[PDB]
RNA sequence: GAGACCGAUAGCGCACAAGUAGAGUGAUCGAAAGAUGAAAAGCACUUUGAAAAGAGGGUUAAAUAGCACGUGAAAUUGUUGAAAGGGAAGCGCUUGUGACCAGACUUGCGCCCGGCGGAUCAUCCGGUGUUCUCACCGGUGCACUCCGCCGGGCUCAGGCCAG
RNA sequence: GGGACCGAGGACCGCGCUCUGCAAGGAUGCUGGCGUAAUGGUCACCAGCGACCCGUCUUGAAACACGGACCAAGGAGUCAA
RNA sequence: UGAGCCCGGGUCGAACGGCCUCUAGUGCAGAUCUUGGUGGUAGUAGCAAAU
């Protein structure tokens, strides 16, 4: 559809090889349920966010502004609730001098 | 009369007493240095009495009660500006609560404090949520709660996944998608094909 | 200095609580604490090997009474206007959000916990972060 | 967190119930243990012995001593009975999972009883009561193993 | 100070505890071997070379006989022998210069992306490697004198059995 | 027409088929039993089979609200899971093993330098309300003063447990 | 000289002493450790030691005697003169 | 200390809670307690009566 590839040319020529960061809420607890979402998708790594309890908070744009110079092409975000993932969050970081893409967010539940 | 008004504040009712269980008394009152139900601090008790207050815009006044404007409560509040030098303020309340009771004057001057104090963290923690641009929203209500985890099951088995992801692999053999000799099938399998 | 006022240690003198005689054999009596009444009682003749009574040598130390594991008391707030009231006291005490206050509400109540410098108890209940 | 054991999939499993059946509640307790965790088609012939007389369930927990024959050799039991209606109500409600499984598309050779349980149904409202049941059970299918191909190097 | 008090949080009384020096034991000369009970050198036979403040004490090796560096171990972490070999030739200025407490206690996209890595142990520095070369020279050709010394300062203290260190002297 | 009454084991025996059902030769005796949902929209149709029963599928905000119907406790029972069990269990003090669950200090102020913007800063001007000397608007600018903000540097401060 | 347990109180005040401050009306100083878990909870079980089934009634006392299959709801010093 | 009280998670659908006073048909393990429901006995006795 012309209307939907204009307004998200990036999206919709190939994509590159891809590569992923996965990463949790602050002072998240689902480690081992973000490694298994890492796992799902190939050339994906896992960090944690925060490092410790009483350390320094990273924002979503931070950690996208990072990812970009240092040659990723997609984060996601592990939100948490109950130390159970609850969000997903999909940042399209992209490449050269265009700007990080759409946020698509979802709910996971079961 | 202002002891009489006190023995029916403490001991009958008063609409601005918060009893809690922890061992003290809290007075809701806006015009109470602290918090707390005492006699020091009870501002209805003391016809005589100061407390320190935040404006909306962010300014700091110190408030006077006398007893000549008493039964005048329009008119009970002398409202005089503090100063934002937090030196000058400190000052500002001695000279204009000279020869009062030196309760008022320490518990303002720590109203004083605790005000200037919240409004520095008050800048610091919005510094820090419009960097971080994360917003605390609210969950599910339990009514939608119920409706997609009715409409979840529905759909799962609307689905059928284990049928459609077998049906859709076997028509992608069909039609070539994995080219010749492919690699996903064993060679006899894919002679059945044909 | 951003953490609770300086109080002497926490001492507890018991922490399990005080079971009525014969509740584990019968389901019609609770574990709430009766005083045994009858003169050949073994517990209210404080024999060995018997549960205890309770007594008011096992009352807190005033300093400590009421006071949460980090040391603050607790306090229930209902609404924006109980959390401006620990505007003095935001080190001895602490905001504890009532089981009746709705979501959005808890939302106001974090928020303006969170600029007066008070503890909150339950700050995760019916709330959620997005980015 | 920890994370229960999940339910297998709906397209793998086949339901049947049978609700205020007037059978024993007993008898089809010891009935229904007996056929637990089975395929589908030794199921069938067991419950078919058992009207035959061929064959005897044993019983465990409500073992009133009726039965002692050599037909407890195959479970290890002294006390084995011959609950006819027991086995009749069950056939009937094993070949309604049959039923539904095969239109759903399951595969009717290796299905297995994966869970079965009896409960007890309300008393019928006559100085003497019946002990009616109810019973209900998920039928599934073998668990396949696929084979994992060799790991790239890379 | 700044902000005028806002709570009822009392300054405390004035305590009279004065810091008097610690006096060590008698056994604990400089130039005594030591045995280290616990850490990582656990069971090291090492030398003492000066007595610190608070009981902590100064300790060399030296490094090219067992292995251990200049470090401070605790005075009742220690048990100490009655071998004791000359310091005569040992530099004291270098000493004086170790024993002071400074000389062992000292956001980006590098911060972040090392998060849950374990960092690369630290090579050595060229100032503590110099240090420890220029008191060792003299301490190793003090040591070399005695016989059998060097191979004792190479080995490590256990107990057999029979051992009973309520009886064994040191 | 009312109530500091009771709220379906209560209140008249009866909130409903109640002096009904039913018992006794008869005089007499005399119960139990309320609540789908906002609206029947009370499950069409496919499919097992003999039924007050299922599997699909649908209605509804919700059917684990399906005329067994609001909520749905305990006794008692089935399945699954964990541990134990040589002629009692249960209980008190204190560990230990395993399983599951929670998450410890809210984790900060003060100095210095440079820029920028504000004022409670100018014996600046006009206006409003007032307790008549205090507040609040509007327009001026930055000589001074004071607040913030941004970019550096620096300081101390802290919760628990050990030696 | 060696070891154990304990640190109550919270501006100054008092008695003193070896008086440029001290051990003199109650612990400070230094160093380290702690967030994919420091530390707790509940359950199940094992282990050492302990430990008669409650109420009522008789009697100096035990021992008899009466009540207790289990759960929910009701249930007994009230109102007038 | 305790009688008890507050919060989290689930369920659930329309009203309820704190303070100070007033009021009472106001707190249960027993009464071979009352009404209801449900056990072991027991799939036992035995097929008598009732259904
Ligand atoms: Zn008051």
């Amino acid at each position: 559809p012309d209307s939907l590839t204009s307004q998200f040319p990036n999206l919709f020529e190939p994509p590159p090889v891809p590569k992923i960061l996965v990463t949790t809420g602050i002072n998240g607890t689902i480690h081992k349920e973000a490694e298994e979402i890492a796992s799902i998708f190939p050339n994906a790594t896992y960090i944690r966010r925060t490092a410790h309890r009483y350390a320094y908070k990273y924002s979503v744009r931070e950690i996208a502004k990072f990812a970009k110079n240092r040659g990723y092409t997609a984060l996601l975000v592990v939100q948490e609730d109950q130390k159970r993932p609850s969000r997903l969050v999909v940042v399209h970081l992209n490449g050269e001098g265009v700007p990080p893409g759409p946020t698509l967010t979802y709910t996971i539940r079961n | 009369s202002d002891e009489i008004v006190w023995q029916i504040i403490n001991q009958q009712f008063c609409a601005f007493k918060l009893k809690t269980t922890k061992g003290q008394n809290f007075c809701r009152n806006e015009y109470s240095v602290s918090g707390l139900c005492n006699r020091q601090s009870c501002p209805l008790a003391n016809s005589r009495y100061a407390t320190v207050r935040q404006s909306p815009k962010g300014t700091i006044y110190l408030y006077i009660k006398t007893i000549e404007r008493s039964h005048m409560p329009s008119k009970w509040w002398e409202k005089i500006k503090l100063s934002q030098n937090y030196q000058k303020a400190l000052e500002q309340i001695d000279q204009r609560l000279q020869f009062f009771p030196k309760f008022l004057i320490h518990k303002c001057k720590q109203r004083l404090t605790r005000l200037v104090q919240v409004a520095i963290r008050m800048r610091r923690i919005a510094a820090e949520e419009a960097r971080l641009g994360e917003k605390l929203v609210p969950k599910m209500a339990p009514k939608i709660k119920k409706r997609e985890e009715a409409r979840e099951r529905k759909a799962l088995a609307a689905a059928k996944l284990e049928r459609t992801i077998e049906r859709e692999l076997l028509d992608r053999l069909r039609q070539g998608a994995y080219g010749d000799q492919p690699l996903n099938c064993n060679p006899q399998i894919w002679k059945k094909v044909l | 200095m951003v953490a609770a006022k300086k109080h002497v240690p926490i001492v507890k003198k018991r922490t399990k609580r005080f079971m009525r005689h014969q509740s584990d054999r019968f389901k019609c009596l609770d574990s709430a604490w009766r005083k045994p009444k009858g003169i050949d009682n073994r517990v209210r003749r404080r024999f060995k090997g018997n549960l205890a009574m309770p007594s008011i040598g096992y009352g807190s130390n005033k300093k400590t009474k009421h006071m949460m594991p980090s040391g603050h008391k607790a306090f229930l707030v209902h609404n924006v206007k109980d959390v401006e009231l620990l505007l003095m006291h935001n080190r001895t005490y602490a905001a504890e959000i009532a089981h009746n206050v709705s979501s959005r509400k808890r939302i106001d109540i974090i928020t303006r916990a969170k600029q007066l410098g008070v503890k909150v108890t339950n700050a995760k209940a019916k709330v959620t972060t997005e980015v | 967190v920890r994370y229960a054991a999940t339910e297998i999939a709906p397209t793998k499993s086949a339901r049947a119930r049978g609700s205020y059946l007037r059978v024993s509640f007993k008898n089809t307790r010891e009935t229904a243990q007996a056929i637990n965790g089975w395929k589908l088609q030794r199921a069938l012939t067991f419950l078919q012995n058992v009207i035959d007389k061929k064959e005897a369930v044993p019983m465990r927990r409500y073992a009133g001593s009726t039965g002692r024959t050599a037909q407890g050799k195959q479970w290890g039991v002294s006390r084995a009975r011959w609950p006819v209606k027991s086995a009749q109500f069950l056939i009937g409600l094993l070949k309604n999972a049959e039923a539904n499984a095969d239109a759903k598309g399951l595969d009717t050779g290796n299905l297995i009883i994966k869970h079965i349980q009896v409960n007890q149904a309300p008393k019928q409202r006559r100085p003497y009561m019946s002990n009616p049941c109810h019973i209900e059970l998920i039928l599934t299918e073998a668990e396949e193993t696929v084979q994992k191909s060799e790991a790239v190097v890379r | 100070q700044k902000w005028y008090p806002a709570e009822d949080e009392a300054q405390p009384k004035k305590v009279r505890k004065a810091v008097r020096p610690w006096t060590p034991r008698k056994s604990l000369q400089p130039g005594t071997v030591l045995i280290l009970l616990a850490g990582r050198f656990r069971g090291k036979r090492v030398v003492l070379l000066k007595c610190l403040d608070q009981g902590v004490l100064l300790v060399t090796g030296p490094f090219k006989i067992n292995g251990v560096p200049l470090r401070r171990v605790n005075a009742r972490y220690v048990i100490a022998t009655s071998v004791k070999v000359d310091l005569t030739g040992v530099d004291q200025a270098k000493i004086d210069e170790v024993a002071q407490p400074k000389y062992f206690t000292a956001a980006s996209e590098e911060a972040f992306f090392k998060q849950g890595e374990k960092p690369q142990k630290k090579p050595v520095s060229s100032t503590r490697a110099a240090d420890q070369k220029a008191i060792d020279k003299a301490l190793i050709a003090n040591i070399k004198k005695v016989d059998m010394l060097a191979s004792y300062l190479a080995s490590s203290f256990s107990l057999r059995k029979g051992d009973k260190p309520h009886l064994m002297k040191f």
